[PDB]
């Protein structure tokens, strides 16, 4: 018989990921400002 | 008063049991499957046993492992100021009866030497499965109880 | 028929105390990737009754207090402080309709801290009263901002009745003119109640190694005041239309609001560290209060130069 | 006036139990003094009377947190004073699960960490993913932390059928697990002002009160015992080392970080190139031989016979061999009489000599930054009291 | 090789200026952990139901001891010593004496469970596969004596188990 | 009368609560710093008593001086604040 054991798949194993992903999200500081005030003014209004 | 008695230990047993507040000592290893037993493979909080709680405020201690003379006088006086009803759960081999440092001059050969115990749980460490075995082992050691039975008959 | 009121106040309280335990257990389980209370009572509903009645029948500690005549008047004076800052709530319709209902609860929670200290002495030791006055300390100082907040907000209400509250948004929340105080607001009262991440009595207890019933009861205490806090920001600066025909619309909208104003605290507990006790006091006495005095002084001539002057009735 | 920190958290935790005795003036602490001890379970006079296989579990039972990472110290030691050398598939074996121990630990440092300071929903999300590895320590020796897998030769079993595509499924999803874990605290401003700028140590002052691994570099000093001085095949696999630059407890969370990041990168590599053949030593008067053998072969089953009593006998010698452990350089003073049982064996417990150095570090501080200075160092009172 | 974790220069142009000057005033940084947070709650838990449902194990898994038997009946422990021997928390006591029949056997052969470091080293050190390690973990007790196995208990956990055990000795007996 | 009656119900069942839960002198070494807290907190607390009157104060036909006073309280708030700051009245080192 063939020795059979465990062993990696021919080819290897597929990418794995490790380095940090932190995704960049909202809106600059001046549309974050722009929106606040905004609010602010239509309630005064 | 037969009939009232035995229902009225039901509903004191099953909440007594029903919220099993611990104290962990977290000595050593055996503390490491005690949180394991915490995290949300197991979930000890959804049988009603709290993750943190206080001495002054708990039911149970779980001695989680070895027990060495330097620790033995700070784990009784903790258990002194457990207040009642109180149970202790010895877990691993260490806390059970030495274990792989029974005949060490600075080992306590097993926590029933310092404090009764109700529930002894095997292994090094037990499974966190094994702990929960053991917790819901003594559950029903409580649900056992008869204490207004037998203070009904004194 | 009075009586009857009363009690249709004070037990559905501690009933919505008894029941918060078991949410905010169930939330922050969910929130860990977990369950939480799920065996006793489906889906855990017995959970609060079991615990109840665990506490209850538990030996008491047999502390030995200082001033036996104290140590009982703590509880009772957390308790029954906490159930009187419910009579004015408009839910719609108050228990008491006071003119002057923010000034009563602003009076009446200005009396919370007695009973902190109070068991500070009763405790008999020194740590114990070292920890009381820290615990003071903070209470007092995130008073000072909520006192400030609430006035400036009551500068386009224009009445310290809280019926008012309801009419002063009819049209819009209050949170859109003052969300600079809202958020000021609700960090306010995170700290005042003691909650995550400004629990600190829990945390600072957790270190210094010396520092049931009775803590049963000043536990709902504790969650009555939180409920109370939401319930009081929701009227604040989430105002509910109310329907003279239908009220119970408004009481269902309000609840709601309520609710999940008080789950967001469970929410924030599971989502932060805890700040360092000289860290929250930097937040408030270097923070807080400079903005909220800016902003006091804006909202007293915001309505002058926008000819937007509220009216007394 | 003078304090006393409890034992333990409220919360269960699981690194041991300490009573540290505070000086402090207002918030100040003027002095901390470490009364350790209360686990010293006198391993190492233990050690003396057994046999140099039946010490090995004892290893296991030091920094509990690293399991497998202690055995290979233990491993190193015996295997140097015995002159062979484990075959190459067993120091594969052996770098890989030394990555997915230092994985374990650097989840239960930084989750703990955070536990401790009150952030706690992390601690739940990451000790699910422990719960995972515990199961590839179950599936290679059955027991989920106490394996004694790796021993002098090599590992005891060969990895089961279908292990190595599960670590695969596990490694594939890991890297987003401590995605999370950093949106919650890398940028909280909450976790920032309790971690930055506290409790700073100079490079000179670290390597003169004898610190290692992140206490090290966390100050900058480019120094990892897997890259200077290799073991196993640690030569062979490619990864950074993090380096901090201001020395305090936010700069070695972060290094922690980056290093649970390098682990996958290691195992990686260690699934793809993991070679085929025996697991130990090919060399029956050291490792036992296969049980078929035993059973049909007069040699084997007398080397069997042997080896399960009186043990191996090594030769007469000291050598001192340490490993980069997820908590530091562990080490092992191995001292040989030339019988079957060691005459003395001291183990260098990298958490020793950091908490040796709280006192340094935590002058000028607050009392609650006592808490996070203890957790930076990650202290595991087995390891330290021996 | 090496990296440097925390070695950037913040910009400072008005517009990153104002950028960080958002995130203290409206705390945006904490509103995203919020939402991690938040995102979990609606995830399906990793709970399991037990003793309903049970956690997974391996063949190998190292439980409560047993002493097995041959086919025919026959203890397969010839009381050797070995196991004895190896055990490193000097858990095992045995005493042995000519059966009469002749036999070699053990007439005491006892465990102290809360001695035993659950190590496996018995198992391997057995020449004949009469002492194992079973699946069985569940077996707390109430007190200590009942953690203090002699022949007939361990005995009688062979015959309890060794349905299961058999099957876990096929499974893995060809990585020994 | 009613006010009186809900106080009597609420404190009598703390009572009654409680009395079933129950039965049924030198220099404390505690800082300087926190003593100040409390001074600043009463002296802060005694000039909101004076801004409690503003939302009625609005009304009035002298607006112009109403403002003025309005304000100059609150930035002799500020300045109070201001000077604990800057005579570190408010570090915890
Ligand atoms: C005042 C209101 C108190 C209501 C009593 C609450 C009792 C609830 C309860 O017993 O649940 C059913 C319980 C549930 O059974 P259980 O708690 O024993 O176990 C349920 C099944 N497992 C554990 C596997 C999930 O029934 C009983 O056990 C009998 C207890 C009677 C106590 C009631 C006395 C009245
Ligand atoms: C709770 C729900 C959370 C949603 C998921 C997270 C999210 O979408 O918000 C993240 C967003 C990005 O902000 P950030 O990554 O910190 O980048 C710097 C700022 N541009 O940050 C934000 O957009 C936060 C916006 C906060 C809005 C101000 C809050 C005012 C409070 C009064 C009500
Ligand atoms: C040491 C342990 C102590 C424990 C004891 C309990 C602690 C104290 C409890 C708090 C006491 C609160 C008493 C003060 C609340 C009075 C609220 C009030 O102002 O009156 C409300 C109501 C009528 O509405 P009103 O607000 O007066 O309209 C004002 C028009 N501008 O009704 C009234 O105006 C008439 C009410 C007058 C009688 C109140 C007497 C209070 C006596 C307290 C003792
Ligand atoms: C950023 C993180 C946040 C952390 C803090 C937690 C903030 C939680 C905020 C809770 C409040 C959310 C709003 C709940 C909506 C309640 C739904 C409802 O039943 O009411 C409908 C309501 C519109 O009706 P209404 O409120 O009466 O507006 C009329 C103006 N007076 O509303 C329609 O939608
Ligand atoms: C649209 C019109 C305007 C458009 C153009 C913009 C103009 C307005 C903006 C410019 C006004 C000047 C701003 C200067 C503020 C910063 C002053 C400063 O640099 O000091 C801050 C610093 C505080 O640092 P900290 O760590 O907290 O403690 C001391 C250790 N440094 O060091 C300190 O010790 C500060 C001590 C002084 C504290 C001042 C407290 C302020 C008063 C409180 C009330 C707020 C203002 C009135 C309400
Ligand atoms: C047209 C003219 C108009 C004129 C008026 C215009 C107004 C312009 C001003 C707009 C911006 C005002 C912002 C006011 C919000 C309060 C800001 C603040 O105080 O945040 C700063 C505080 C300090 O954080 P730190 O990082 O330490 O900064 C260094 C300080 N030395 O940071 C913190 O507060 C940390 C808080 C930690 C705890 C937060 C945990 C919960 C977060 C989610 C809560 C969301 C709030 C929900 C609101 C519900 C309301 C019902
Ligand atoms: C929500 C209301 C529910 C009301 C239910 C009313 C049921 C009343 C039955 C009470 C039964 C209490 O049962 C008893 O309680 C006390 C403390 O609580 C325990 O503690 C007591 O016993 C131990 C020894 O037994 C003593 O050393 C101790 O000083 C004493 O406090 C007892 O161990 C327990 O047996
Ligand atoms: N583990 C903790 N101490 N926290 C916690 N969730 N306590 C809840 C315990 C409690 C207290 C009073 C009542 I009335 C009820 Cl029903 C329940
Ligand atoms: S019983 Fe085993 S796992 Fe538990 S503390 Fe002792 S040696 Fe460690
Ligand atoms: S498992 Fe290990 S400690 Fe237990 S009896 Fe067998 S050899 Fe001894
Ligand atoms: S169990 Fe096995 S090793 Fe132990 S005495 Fe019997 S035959 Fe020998």
């Amino acid at each position: 018989s063939k020795v059979k054991q465990d062993m990696p798949p021919v080819g290897g194993y597929g990418p794995i990921d490790y380095k940090r992903n932190l995704p960049r999200r909202g809106l600059s500081g001046y549309s974050m400002f722009a929106v606040g005030i905004g609010a602010l003014l239509f309630g005064y209004w | 008063g037969e009939y009232v008695v035995a229902k009225l230990d039901d509903l004191i047993n099953w909440a007594r049991r029903s919220s099993l507040w611990p104290m962990t000592f977290g000595l050593a290893c055996c503390a490491v499957e005690m949180m394991h037993m915490a995290a949300p493979r197991y979930d000890m909080d959804r049988f009603g046993v709290v993750f943190r709680a206080s001495p002054r405020q708990s039911d149970v201690m779980i001695v989680a492992g070895t027990l060495t003379n330097k620790m033995a006088p700070a784990l009784r006086k903790v258990y002194d100021q457990m207040p009642e009803p109180r149970y202790v759960v010895s877990m691993g081999s260490c806390a059970n009866g030495g274990g792989y440092y029974h005949y060490s001059y600075s080992v306590v050969r097993g926590c029933d030497r310092i404090v009764p115990v109700d529930i002894y749980v095997p292994g090094c460490p037990p499974t966190a499965e094994a702990l929960l075995y053991g917790i819901l082992q003594l559950q029903k050691k409580i649900k056992r109880e008869k204490r207004l039975r037998i203070w009904y008959r004194r | 028929m009075f009586m009857i009121n009363i009690l249709m106040l004070i037990i559905p309280i501690l009933l919505a105390v008894a029941f918060l335990t078991l949410v905010e257990r169930k939330v922050l389980g969910y929130m860990q990737l977990r369950k939480g209370p799920n065996v006793v009572g489906p889906y855990g509903l017995l959970q609060p009754i079991a615990d109840a009645i665990k506490l209850f029948i538990k030996e008491p500690l047999r502390p030995a207090t200082s001033s036996a005549s104290m140590f009982i008047l703590a509880p009772i004076m957390a308790l029954g402080l906490a159930l009187t800052m419910w009579i004015p709530l408009p839910m719609p319709y108050p228990l008491i309709n006071m003119n002057l209902g923010v000034l009563f609860m602003l009076a009446m929670s200005s009396l919370a801290v007695y009973s902190i200290l109070w068991s500070g002495w009763a405790s008999n030791s020194k740590y114990a009263l070292i920890g009381a006055l820290r615990a003071v300390a903070q209470t007092i100082s995130y008073e000072v901002t909520l006192a400030i907040i609430l006035l400036s907000v009551l500068l386009m209400s224009g009445s310290f009745t809280l019926s008012t509250l309801i009419t002063t948004q009819e049209q819009m929340w209050l949170i859109l003119p003052a969300w600079p105080l809202a958020m000021m607001w609700f960090i306010s009262t995170l700290a005042e109640t003691n909650r995550a991440p400004f629990d600190l009595t829990e945390g600072e207890s957790e270190l210094v190694s010396g520092f049931a019933g009775p803590f049963a009861l000043f536990f709902m205490a504790e969650y009555a005041n939180i409920i109370m806090m939401n319930i009081f920001t929701a009227i604040l600066f989430l105002g509910t239309s109310h329907n003279p025909h239908m009220p119970e619309l408004y009481t269902i909208n309000f609840t709601i609001k309520s609710l999940l104003l008080t789950m967001s605290f469970l929410w924030i507990r599971a989502s932060y560290p805890r700040f360092r006790y000289d860290q929250l006091m930097h937040l408030l006495w270097k923070n807080f209060l400079p903005l909220t005095l800016a902003l006091c002084m804006w909202h007293v001539s915001l309505p002058i130069l926008t000819s937007g002057i509220p009216p007394q009735t | 006036s003078n304090l006393t920190l409890n034992f333990g958290p409220q919360h269960p935790a699981a690194h041991g139990v300490l009573r540290l005795v505070m000086e402090l003036s207002g918030e100040m602490v003027r002095k901390c003094d470490p009364h350790i001890g209360l686990l010293h379970r006198g391993t190492e006079k233990l050690i003396e009377y057994k046999t140099y296989l039946q010490a090995l579990p004892y290893f296991d039972r030091l920094d509990y947190v690293s399991m497998m990472c202690n055995e290979q110290a233990y491993s190193l030691a015996v295997e140097k004073l015995l002159n062979i050398r484990p075959p190459p598939r067993a120091q594969w074996i052996r770098v890989l699960f030394g990555e997915i121990t230092r994985l374990l630990n650097h989840i239960m440092a930084v989750t703990t960490h955070a536990l401790d300071i009150g952030a706690m929903t992390p601690f739940f999300w990451m000790f699910e993913e422990r719960e995972k590895m515990f199961e590839f320590y179950e599936r290679v020796s059955g027991a989920r932390m106490h394996a004694a897998y790796v021993r002098p030769g090599g590992v005891h079993q060969d990895l089961p059928l279908g292990l190595m595509d599960d670590i695969y499924e596990f490694s594939k999803n890991f890297s987003l697990r401590i995605d999370e874990l950093e949106e919650m605290l890398t940028n909280n401003r909450i976790w920032r002002n309790r971690t930055v700028d506290i409790g700073i140590v100079t490079a000179e002052d670290a390597l003169n009160y004898g610190f290692s691994g992140v206490m090290l570099r966390g100050s900058g000093i480019q120094w990892d015992l897997r890259k200077t001085q290799p073991y196993d095949v640690y030569d062979q696999v490619e990864f950074d080392v993090p380096i901090g630059s201001r020395g305090d407890c936010y700069d070695r969370y972060l290094c922690r970080v980056e290093e649970m990041r390098q682990s996958i990168r290691i195992i990686s590599q260690c699934l793809n190139k993991m070679p085929p053949g025996e697991i130990k030593v090919d060399d029956a008067k050291v490792s036992p031989p296969k049980r078929a053998e035993m059973k049909t072969s007069m040699e084997s089953l007398i080397h069997h016979f042997k080896l399960y009593t009186e043990g191996y006998q090594v030769p007469p010698g000291a050598t001192y061999t340490a490993i980069e452990a997820p908590k530091g350089e562990f080490g092992v003073y191995l001292v040989s009489d030339g019988s079957s049982r060691p005459y003395r064996c001291k183990i260098k417990a990298p958490g020793f000599a950091h908490l040796a150095g709280l006192d340094k570090m935590s002058k000028g501080h607050m009392l609650a930054d006592v808490v996070a200075i203890i957790g930076t160092q990650d202290i595991v009172f087995g390891e330290v009291d021996r | 090789t090496y990296k440097y974790v925390n070695l950037r220069e913040p910009s400072m142009d008005m517009k990153s200026v104002t950028d960080r000057a958002a995130q203290t005033l409206l705390w945006t940084e904490l509103i995203r952990g919020l939402g991690m947070t938040l995102s979990y709650l609606f995830r399906e838990p990793a709970t399991i139901n037990y003793p309903f449902e049970k956690g997974p194990l391996s063949p190998r898994f190292r439980g409560e001891h047993a002493l097995r038997r041959y086919p025919s009946g026959e203890e397969r422990c010839i009381a050797c010593k070995l196991c004895e021997a190896v055990c490193p928390a000097q858990a095992i006591t045995i005493e042995a004496e000519p059966r009469a029949d002749g036999s070699r056997r053990t007439t005491r052969y006892d465990i102290d469970m809360t001695k035993c470091i659950y190590c496996g080293f018995c198992q391997e050190a057995c020449p004949v596969d009469a002492i194992v390690e079973g699946p069985n973990f569940e077996f707390s007790t109430e007190t200590h004596e009942e953690l203090l196995y002699n022949k007939e208990k361990l005995l009688n956990n062979g015959d309890k188990w060794e349905a299961e055990i058999a099957a876990n000795i096929q499974a893995d007996y060809l990585y020994r | 009368m009613n006010l009186m009656l809900a106080l009597l119900t609420n404190f009598t069942l703390a009572t009654l609560l409680v009395i079933i839960a129950f039965w049924l002198s030198a220099r404390l070494p505690f800082s300087m710093k926190f003593f100040l807290v409390a001074i600043t907190f009463l002296l802060f607390d005694l000039e909101i008593a004076l801004l409690l009157p503003l939302p009625w104060a609005s009304q009035t036909a002298n607006l112009n001086t109403m403002l003025t006073m309005a304000l100059f309280l609150i930035i002799l708030l500020a300045v109070s604040l201001a000077y604990e700051w800057t005579q570190k009245g408010l570090e915890w080192t």
